[PDB]
């Protein structure tokens, strides 16, 4: 049992830090909500972009199907077809960029959710473990208020608050665990303490990953926004190109019919 | 916003209330007056004693209005337009009071229809009364 | 200087009407705030002038720091653009709790954008909040919002469809924002507050909108904001002239 | 402040509460009715549906703790401030919980009591419990 003022103070500090784990982590976890909101906003914006560029995409598809027919007729080398293809190559390049950047945004969105789910699970495990370990320490602290053991040990136990004065950290929790290694009664739970600290680190690191991933996602989204506008702006000229190449293709069809 | 699922919950809970609506309205007012005495200031000329006939009369009008809103959940602003001008402009009832009466109505329903007052129904009714409260206060200035 | 918060919404101000109704205003430089024309007209006749209004207002910033007002300037087309400017008698002292938000050069009122709206409006119990709160909201599709309140984007097909029984002012000068992930919305007294967007490249906060329609209260689905880019020139001219 | 008569009606009622259940049911309902409160409790696992919420063991367990603190408040109606000073320090200073949520939980608890006690949850007993929930909310703030 805890019989000295020193043992009581080491136990007190540890119990506070173990109990603080869930509190600190809930606060830290709640900072990831902005990133979940942002990544959901990226997805909505991508769906809106995909809709806005669909007419430009439809024109580019019409161009490829007219070109495929020209290849079948052996007329794909027609100078007008060649010229049209050159004129639309920026749009083809922009469409490939739009596809690539949107995919990068969507992967970052998946990673944000995955890191957030690991942060949540880490928080939940840390709380389960932390609260239980703090309860075992409190058995000793509460017993230390009565019976044998110095009057100073009892007074210190009576003064002990459930809660830490500030947020915990890997450093502070570790410091508390290490100080308690000297205390007989607490020493039986050393492996429990270690698992709490590993869950704290894991949750915290996952929160860091959410933030970094979200930043990368945002950079990709800025490129998506830029290239989506270039495609929408090209819509009218792309529709014109699709009609011209269809005319070229139609003239070659009628030249083949008339030549048979 | 009331979802279709909320609307179903409200129509069912209020269908169980049925003919008791006036009695429940009178009890919600009685609970409001007693729990939150400041509300009594809007009714300076009422007999607000337990069992007052004037309160039973008013409870019936309040209930009829809610019944009407339940019947017209998709068009509540329209169904409550006269009442909304009445409360916001003429009477100038501070919005806080609507949350007091809403709480007291929920308490009344919980006490009288325990079988129906599930968590989902409680969420739906709170949302329904919040829509009524908002409609009745949106013109307040 | 602007848009670098250390406490989280140092640009937020609290306006109190002569009949003790709390509303919002937003600090845009050391001596001027944006708010709405509706806020300014609380407890006034529809025929009041800026001169009638100004001496009847009480304004605070930071930790209950009362600031004295010199004058008010109503937007010349305030029935379309629900805005007013407030000029203080003197510059505020900038610190960790009091700092203007930047006015934007870019138009951040696009779907895919998330904003933070702080406010002194009424809470879930319809009481004016004791503590400043905020909501994180996404910019919503303009057409979705128009259909929600007006039924159609086509003028001849419009009908008053507002779920709260009062219609917002919706036009080319405004944007809408949704509701939070946890279905939190804005409500009475939140108007005048900024829809603040964080530009991650510059690491600066910008006022993208000023909340106009603060009556949605999670009953109607969208808050309606005046686009700051659409009034920027008028703001600059007004400040330069007064 | 509670008349001794009110203190009496309150403890009389409380003595009959299922200490193992009404805590989880009030917390469970707060999370369903006012979903933004979940952000403090996402660590409880599955809260995706009202049944998931109401049947969740962590909600039940945590509920017991909340109810236990209300029980302590009942034993010290004269000094709620001192009784709740440590808890206020946690919720206020560490957690930054908007004090309006304490009033919402208190009100949900009143609804739960009404739900379980029916008619016995009379208007005067409600009014006494409203003093308790306000007192507990102010002390936590
Ligand atoms: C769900 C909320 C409410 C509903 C449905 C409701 C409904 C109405 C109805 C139907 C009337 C009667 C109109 C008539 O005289 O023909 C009215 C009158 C009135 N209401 Fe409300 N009301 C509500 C909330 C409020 C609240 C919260 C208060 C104040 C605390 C308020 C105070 C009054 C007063 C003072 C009158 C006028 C009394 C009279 O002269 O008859 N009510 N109520
Ligand atoms: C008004 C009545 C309330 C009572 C009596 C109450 C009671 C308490 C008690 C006794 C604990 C401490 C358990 C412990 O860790 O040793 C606590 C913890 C907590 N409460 Fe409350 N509470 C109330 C309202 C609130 C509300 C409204 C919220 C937020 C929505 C809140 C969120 C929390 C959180 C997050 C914890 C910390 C759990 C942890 O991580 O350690 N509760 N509750
Ligand atoms: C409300 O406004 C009036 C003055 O019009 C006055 O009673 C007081 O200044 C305000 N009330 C409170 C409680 O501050
Ligand atoms: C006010 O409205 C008219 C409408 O045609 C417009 O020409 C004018 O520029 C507007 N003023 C400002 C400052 O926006």
């Amino acid at each position: 049992g805890l019989k000295t003022k020193d043992e009581v103070e080491k136990a007190c500090h540890l119990a506070q830090q173990l109990k603080e784990v869930s509190i600190t982590l809930g606060v830290i976890y709640r900072t990831t909500e902005r990133h979940s909101v942002q990544v959901e906003a990226h997805k909505t914006a991508i769906d809106k972009h995909a809709d806005a560029v669909s007419r430009a995409v439809e024109a580019l598809t019409r161009v490829d199907v007219a070109l495929q027919r020209l290849k079948e007729l052996g007329k794909a080398n027609d100078t007008k077809a060649v010229k049209i293809i050159e004129n639309i190559t920026s749009a083809r390049e922009n469409l490939a960029l739009f596809n690539n950047e949107t995919q990068a945004v969507l992967t970052a969105r998946d990673h944000v959710h995955k890191h957030r789910a690991a942060a949540l699970q880490g928080w939940s495990d840390a709380k389960e473990k932390g609260d239980a370990a703090a309860e075992d320490v409190w058995v000793l602290l509460n017993a230390a208020k009565k019976g044998n053991g110095s009057a100073d040990a009892k007074a210190a136990a009576e003064k002990c608050s459930r809660y830490s004065s500030s947020s915990t950290s890997e450093t502070e929790l570790q410091k508390a665990i290490d100080a308690a290694a000297n205390v007989g009664g607490l020493s039986a739970h050393k492996s429990k303490y270690g698992d709490v600290l590993n869950k704290f680190k894991l949750s915290n690191a996952s929160v860091g990953a959410v933030r970094d991933t979200s930043g990368r996602g945002g950079k990709h989204m800025e490129k998506v926004n830029n290239v989506a506008k270039l495609l929408k702006d090209a819509e009218v000229s792309l529709a014109a190109a699709a009609a011209e190449i269809e005319e070229v293709k139609n003239a070659h069809e009628t030249k083949v019919q008339e030549e048979m | 916003v009331l979802s279709p699922a909320d609307k179903t919950n409200v129509k069912a809970a209020w269908g169980k209330v049925g003919a008791h609506a006036g009695e429940y309205g009178a009890e919600a007012l009685e609970r409001m007056f007693l729990s939150f005495p400041t509300t009594k200031t809007y009714f300076p000329h009422f007999d607000l004693s337990h069992g007052s006939a004037q309160v039973k009369g008013h409870g019936k009008k309040v209930a009829d209005a809610l019944t009407n809103a339940v019947a017209h959940v998709d068009d509540m602003p329209n169904a409550l337009s006269a009442l909304s001008d009445l409360h916001a402009h003429k009477l100038r009832v501070d919005p806080v009071n609507f949350k007091l009466l809403s709480h007291c109505l929920l308490v009344t329903l919980a006490a009288h229809l325990p079988a129906e007052f599930t968590p989902a129904v409680h969420a739906s009714l709170d949302k329904f009364l919040a829509s009524v409260s908002t409609v009745l206060t949106s013109k307040y200035r | 200087v602007c848009g670098k918060p250390k406490g989280s919404f140092p640009w937020q101000a609290k306006m109190v009407s002569h009949h003790n109704l709390t509303t919002g205003a937003t600090l845009i430089n050391e001596q001027w705030l944006l708010t709405t024309a509706k806020n300014l007209f609380l407890n006034h006749s529809e025929n009041a002038t800026a001169k009638d209004i100004a001496p009847t207002l009480t304004l605070y910033v930071g930790k209950k720091q009362l600031v004295e007002i010199e004058k008010v300037v109503l937007h010349p087309n305030y029935s379309q653009v629900d805005i007013g400017l407030i000029k203080l008698k003197q510059k505020v002292s900038v610190n960790e709790r009091v700092m203007p938000i930047c006015l934007p050069s870019k138009d951040y009122a696009e779907v895919g954008r998330v904003g933070y709206v702080s406010g002194w409006g009424r809470n879930a119990n319809f009481k004016f909040t004791d503590h400043l709160k905020y909501v994180m909201l996404p910019v919503a599709d303009q057409d979705q919002c128009i259909r929600h309140y007006e039924g159609s984007t086509v003028p001849e097909k419009k009908t008053p469809k507002s779920p709260v029984g009062v219609q917002p002012i919706l036009n080319e000068h405004t944007f809408c924002a949704g509701m939070s992930k946890y279905q939190e919305d804005t409500c009475y007294g939140d108007a005048g507050s900024a829809f603040a967007v964080h530009d991650l490249e510059e690491d600066t906060w910008y006022a993208t909108g000023i909340l106009s329609f603060d009556k949605s209260c999670a009953v109607a689905e969208y808050g309606v904001y005046v686009k700051v880019t659409s009034i920027q020139d008028w703001v600059q001219k007004t400040i330069a002239e007064n | 402040h509670l008349t001794p008569e009110e203190k009496s009606a309150v403890t009389a009622l409380w003595g009959k509460v299922n200490v193992d259940e009404v805590g989880g049911e009030a917390l469970g309902r707060l999370l369903v009715v006012y979903p933004w409160t979940q952000r403090f409790f996402e660590s409880f696992g599955d809260l995706s549906t009202p049944d998931a919420v109401m049947g969740n063991p962590k909600v039940k367990a945590h509920g017991k703790k909340v109810l236990g603190a209300f029980s302590d408040g009942l034993a010290h109606l004269d000094n709620l401030k001192g009784t709740f000073a440590t808890l206020s320090e946690l919720h206020c200073d560490k957690l930054h919980v908007d004090p309006e949520n304490f009033r919402l939980l208190g009100n949900v608890l009143v609804c739960v009591l009404a739900h379980h006690f029916g008619k016995e949850f009379t208007p005067p007993v409600q009014a006494a419990y409203q003093k308790v929930v306000a007192g507990v909310a102010n002390a936590l703030a």
